[PDB]
RNA sequence: GCAGUCAAGCGUUCAUAGCGACAUUGCUUUUUGAUUCUUCGAUGUCGGCUCUUCCUAUCAUACCGAAGCAGAAUUCGGUAAGCGUUGGAUUGUUCACCCACUAAUAGGGAACGUGAGCUGGGUUUAGACCGUCGUGAGACAGGUUAGUUUUACCCUACUGAUGAAUGUUACCGCAAUAGUAAUUGAACUUAGUACGAGAGGAACAGUUCAUUCGGAUAAUUGGUUUUUGCGGCUGUCUGAUCAGGCAUUGCCGCGAAGCUACCAUCCGCUGGAUUAUGGCUGAACGCCUCUAAGUCAGAAUCCAUGCUAGAACGCGGUGAUUUC
RNA sequence: GUGAACAGCCUCUAGUUGAUAGAAUAAUGUAGAUAAGGGAAGUCGGCAAAAUAGAUCCGUAACUUCGGGAUAAGGAUUGGC
C-alpha cells in the first residue's frame, strides 16, 4: 500500500555524507569572474570571530511598516590581525582544469609560519627553507625565470595568506594559510602585485567596504556521534512503544532487501564545513584608531568590547568586520569572507543603512552597564573606596 | 536616547535588552531581567527588597 | 487574514492551538468561545492549527447568551498571552486570551470592545480598532 | 585475535590500529626470561649477544 | 475499474462545443471470482502509528490548446510525477459519512510495504452471559466482557569512524564520480480600470509579508539545574552559638556558563539546452502548409554556475630530506 | 525525637562496610526529574502521568429499604515569639 498520509520528508539529502571534515579550516569552493579591467585587489579574507553582539538600526524600507522607525538587529563581529601575504602559485589551463606548475615564496618567512610546516617544533633545528634562501642572494637569477613561468604561463594565479597569531588572544601560536583569487587584471603585473607585497602586510578595509553583501564560507561546530532525533529531525515514537521511544521506526520495505541511502539514521553531527549566504557587512572598523564603537550620536568614547570582554576571546584591540546574523561557526575559528557572486536587485544591497547603538553589555551574565565608569559614579562609592 | 527606567528596581531598559507585562487591568509593568518578574508573579512588594532603588532611596543611603 | 486585510501583518509567536478556551471581551452576550481552526494555515500530519494575535480564526461559541449558541461563528484574536516579540526587541505578554464574534467582511457583531487592545489588530481590521479602548 | 576488542594509540608504532596491555600475562614471560637467561649465562656463554629464534606457545587441558 | 472505434439522437437550429442509443476492440492486476503449481519437521496470516522511495490512469502548482468562453467562475484536453495533498467527531475498522481550512484536500504498488519497529481494539484458544436450534453433550461466518507479543554479540546492507602499503614526513591544492532544494499564497498597487451598456469583475511588472521544508547561530527572551553559586524553610544529629552532616539531588526562590525553540534570530544563487504549444522560411502538390531539410521562442522539465563529500589502487607544485 | 501512629525520616546499644574494579561521559536505553503558551486536540479508550491530600471551622442535594448517601459538592485558617 501507501503512506496514506503524505509529508515533506526529514533532512535535506543533498548535504551527506554528513561527516566531519578535512580541518578547522574549510575550504572554499569557488571565487566571482575577474575582469581584468579592475584595479588588482584580493577577493577573500580570513579572519577570527569572537561572538555576536545587539544593534538597533534605522530601516530605510520604503513600503512595509517600520520605515524611518527603530529595529533591533543581530549583528556579529568577526575580527582580523592585518593578515599578510608571503606567495603566489600559479594554476594553467589544462583538460584536467587547474594544475600547479608554481610556487614562489619570500626571502624572510615569517617564525609563524615556519612553525606551521613543523608538526613537532622545539625538537627540531628549525631547519625548513634554508636552502631555498640561497636562490635569493643573488639579484634574482633563480626567481626572475621563475616568474617568467608565471607571467607567461598559468591563466589563474592565486596567492596565499597567513595570519598574525601573535597580535591575538587565541593561544595557539601557529598560523594558518590559504590562497585566494586575484580577480583585478593584467595577468602579468597581477603576478607582480605579489612580488611588491612580499614581506608586507594588507589590511581588512583593503578587501571589503561598508553596506556591501559579503558570502560566509566556515565550518561548524560540532556535538559528537549524535542520535537521529537531533540528527535529521524525525518523530519521536510514542511513550507506549518498546525498544526506545526516539528511534527511527521502519526504514524500508520487504524490497528491496537492502536499506537505502535516502533513510535517516544515527551518526555525526556537526563539525561539518556548512555555509550561509548572502550577510549583511555594517562596519569595517580600525583597532587601534580612535573609538571603534563609537557610532554617530552614541559620542560615548568606548570600544566593542563588552564589559570584562567578550566570552571565552578577549578583547578586540585589532581590526574587526561586523556581520549582520550568524555566519556559520562558533568562537575562535578561521571562518572565512568570500565576496559576491552577484550585483543584488531585491533592495536589501543597493541601499545605505545606518548605525544607532551598538553595545558594550557584559555578556557572561545578564549585564546592564555600558561602561566602567558608568557603573562606578551611578551606584556611588562602594566599600572598595571609590 | 531610547532609554528605560523599568517598575519594579529603577533598573536600566536597553533596546535589545528586557521584557514588558501589560496587564489585564491595562498598566505596563516594564521590567529587565526575570528575576525582576519572577518576584512580582509572587508579589514581592519592591519597597522590602533590599537590592532596589525603591527601597534604597527611602532609607537615606546615597542621596543627601 | 484575507477578508478584509488593509495591509498584511508580521509573524507573532503563535501559541493557541485547536481547543483555545479564548474569553471572549465585547457586548455580544456569550463570554466563552472554543476554538475549531484558524485561517490562512498550511498542513502537516499530526500538527494543531494554531492561532495567532490579530488573526481571524473561526471558532464556535461555548456558553452564554442563548441565540449565538449551536453554532459556528467567525472571530478575531484581539490579545494572547504569549511572549512575542515585536520589532524593536520587547517582549509583550497580556494576560487574557480575547476574541471577538464578527461576521466575514471584518466589523464585528457587538459595540464595545473592553480592557487593553494588541497593538497591531489596529492596520489588519480598521474597522473594529475604530471601536476599540485603550489599545497598546 | 583481534575481533571486538577497541583501537588504540600506541598500537600504531608496530603498523597496526589496535592493541592491548596484556599485564598478566606479561608477569609470566618475564619468569622465563630470566630464566632462560639464568642458564645461558650459566653455561659458558656471553650474556649480551643472545636473541630468541624460537618463541613457543601451544594450548593446554 | 479504466480506455478507444462507430454514431440513433439530446444540445431552439447542430451527430462529436459537451454527451452518447443498439453494438463493438482492448488495457490493468488497486475489486472480487476461477484453479491448487510452492510452502503443514511452522514465511508470526486485520487495522492504526512512524519512515523512505517508486508508478501515473494530474487533485492543486508551472506553461499551453479547445469551449453554445464578453469578464469572474467553469468544462474538457496537451507536455508534465519536480514539488505539495491536512486538522477532528463515530466505529476494532480498509471502507463509510459529515464539521472545518487551504492550493488541493488525487488514486495507487512496494510478500493485501513495514510485529527480532510498536499498541493488541478485531478474529483463531481455554473463563462467562443471552437468543434460536438440538432430547443431550454441544453448534451458530449471531451478540457481548477479561486474556505473557520471545533472542541479535553473527554476516551483509546502511549510517558514522580508523588504517599498513606508494622513498619518508609535512603543507598547499586540483575534481573523475555521486548526491543536490526550495515551495506556494494573501493584501497594498496597477483598478472598481480593460470586459459587460447592467449585475459583477480580472491580468503582467513592482512591492510588503505570510505558508511548508532545509542549513546554521545563541546577541536579547523563554525551557533547563549537581556550578549542589547564594539565601530561605522543615525533621534530626554534632553540649549552646558560628559552621556543617543525613534525608536516594530533603524541599523552595533566583540562578551565570553550556545545550537548545518556527517557543527566538539569521540565511536559502542564476545561466545554457529542451518538451508540449505558437511561429518564420519552405516544399512535396505552379497554390496551400510549423517540416521534409533549415530556424526562433518556449514549462515548476534536463544540464551547468552554485552546495556537500574528494577516488583511502586518480593526480599536481613546494620545504626538509640524520657528518651520531 | 518528629508525629495520632510498631507509618516515613535522623540518631543511641549491636553488626556490617559484603555486592569485580580504574578512566572518560557518545548514541539508544532502564530508573528519577522539570518545562512557557493551548489543555485529551493523542489513543481502541485520560492507559500513564499531573492535581487536591493532614488538621480546625462553616456547610453538604436528589434519592432512600430512613440505617445511609457524605470527607458528598464546596470555601476559609495553619510559622516564630
Amino acid at each position: 500500500s501507501h503512506r496514506k498520509y503524505e509529508a515533506p520528508r526529514h533532512g535535506h539529502l543533498g548535504f551527506l555524507p554528513r561527516k566531519r571534515a578535512a580541518s578547522i579550516r574549510a575550504r572554499v569552493k569557488a571565487f566571482p569572474k575577474d575582469d581584468r579591467s579592475k584595479p588588482v585587489a584580493l577577493t577573500s579574507f580570513l579572519g577570527y570571530k569572537a561572538g555576536m553582539t545587539t544593534i538597533v538600526r534605522d530601516l530605510d524600507r520604503p513600503g512595509s511598516k517600520f520605515h524611518k522607525r527603530e529595529v533591533v538587529e543581530a549583528v556579529t563581529v568577526v575580527d582580523t590581525p592585518p593578515v599578510v601575504v608571503v606567495g603566489v602559485v600559479g594554476y594553467v589551463e589544462t583538460p584536467r582544469g587547474l594544475r600547479s606548475l608554481t610556487t614562489v615564496w619570500a626571502e624572510h618567512l615569517s617564525d609563524e609560519v615556519k612553525r606551521r610546516f613543523y608538526k613537532n617544533w622545539y625538537k627540531s633545528k628549525k631547519k625548513a627553507f634554508t636552502k631555498y634562501s640561497a636562490k635569493y642572494a643573488q639579484d634574482g637569477a633563480g626567481i626572475e625565470r621563475e616568474l617568467a613561468r608565471i607571467k607567461k604561463y598559468a591563466s589563474v594565479v592565486r596567492v596565499l595568506v597567513h595570519t598574525q597569531i601573535r597580535k591575538t588572544p587565541l593561544a595557539q601560536k601557529k598560523a594558518h594559510l590559504a590562497e585566494i583569487q586575484l580577480n583585478g587584471g593584467s595577468i602579468s603585473e597581477k603576478v607582480d602585485w605579489a612580488r611588491e607585497h612580499f614581506e608586507k602586510t594588507v589590511a581588512v578595509d583593503s578587501v571589503f567596504e561598508q553596506n556591501e553583501m559579503i558570502d560566509a564560507i566556515a565550518v561548524t561546530k560540532g556535538h559528537g556521534f549524535e542520535g537521529v532525533t537531533h540528527r535529521w529531525g524525525t518523530k519521536k515514537l510514542p511513550r507506549k512503544t518498546h525498544r526506545g521511544l526516539r528511534k527511527v521506526a521502519c526504514i524500508g520495505a520487504w524490497h528491496p532487501a537492502h536499506v537505502m541511502w535516502s533513510v535517516a539514521r544515527a551518526g555525526q553531527r556537526g563539525y561539518h564545513s556548512r555555509t550561509s549566504i548572502n550577510h549583511k557587512i555594517y562596519r569595517v572598523g580600525k583597532g587601534d584608531d580612535e573609538a571603534n564603537g563609537a557610532t554617530s550620536f552614541d559620542r560615548t568614547k568606548k570600544t566593542i568590547t563588552p564589559m570584562g570582554g567578550f566570552v571565552h576571546y578577549g578583547e578586540i584591540k585589532n581590526d574587526f568586520i561586523m556581520v549582520k546574523g550568524c555566519i556559520p561557526g562558533n568562537r575562535k575559528r578561521i571562518v572565512t569572507l568570500r565576496k559576491s557572486l552577484y550585483t543584488n536587485t531585491s533592495r536589501k544591497a543597493l541601499e545605505e543603512v545606518s548605525l544607532k547603538w551598538i553595545d558594550t553589555a557584559s555578556k557572561f551574565g545578564k549585564g546592564r552597564f555600558q561602561t566602567p565608569a558608568e557603573k562606578h559614579a551611578f551606584m556611588g562609592t562602594l566599600k572598595k573606596d571609590l | 536616547m531610547k532609554v528605560e527606567i523599568d517598575s519594579f528596581s529603577g533598573a536600566k531598559i536597553y533596546p535589545g535588552r528586557g521584557t514588558l507585562f501589560v496587564r489585564g487591568d491595562s498598566k505596563i509593568f516594564r521590567f529587565q531581567n526575570s528575576k525582576s518578574a519572577s518576584l512580582f508573579k509572587q508579589r514581592k512588594n519592591p519597597r522590602r527588597i533590599a537590592w532596589t532603588v525603591l527601597f534604597r532611596k527611602h532609607h537615606k543611603k546615597g542621596i543627601t | 487574514s484575507g477578508n478584509g486585510a488593509q495591509g498584511t501583518k508580521f509573524r507573532i509567536s503563535l501559541g493557541l492551538p485547536v481547543g483555545a478556551i479564548m474569553n471572549c471581551a465585547d457586548n455580544s452576550g456569550a463570554r466563552n468561545l472554543y476554538i475549531i481552526a484558524v485561517k490562512g494555515s498550511g498542513s502537516r500530519l499530526n500538527r494543531l492549527p494554531a492561532a495567532s494575535l490579530g488573526d481571524m480564526v473561526m471558532a464556535t461559541v461555548k456558553k452564554g447568551k442563548p441565540e449565538l449558541r449551536k453554532k459556528v461563528m467567525p472571530a478575531i484574536v484581539v490579545r494572547q498571552a504569549k511572549s512575542w516579540r515585536r520589532r524593536d526587541g520587547v517582549f509583550l505578554y497580556f494576560e487574557d486570551n480575547a476574541g471577538v464574534i464578527a461576521n466575514p467582511k471584518g466589523e464585528m457583531k457587538g459595540s464595545a470592545i473592553t480592557g487593553p487592545v494588541g497593538k497591531e489588530c489596529a492596520d489588519l481590521w480598521p474597522r473594529v480598532a475604530s471601536n476599540s479602548g485603550v489599545v497598546v | 585475535f583481534n575481533s571486538s576488542i577497541g583501537r588504540t594509540a600506541q598500537g600504531k608504532e608496530f603498523g597496526v590500529t589496535k592493541a592491548r596491555w596484556p599485564a598478566k600475562s606479561v608477569k609470566f614471560v618475564q619468569g622465563l626470561l630470566q630464566n632462560a637467561a639464568a642458564n645461558a649465562e650459566a653455561k659458558g656463554l656471553d650474556a649480551t649477544k643472545l636473541y630468541v629464534s624460537h618463541i613457543q606457545v601451544n594450548q593446554a587441558p
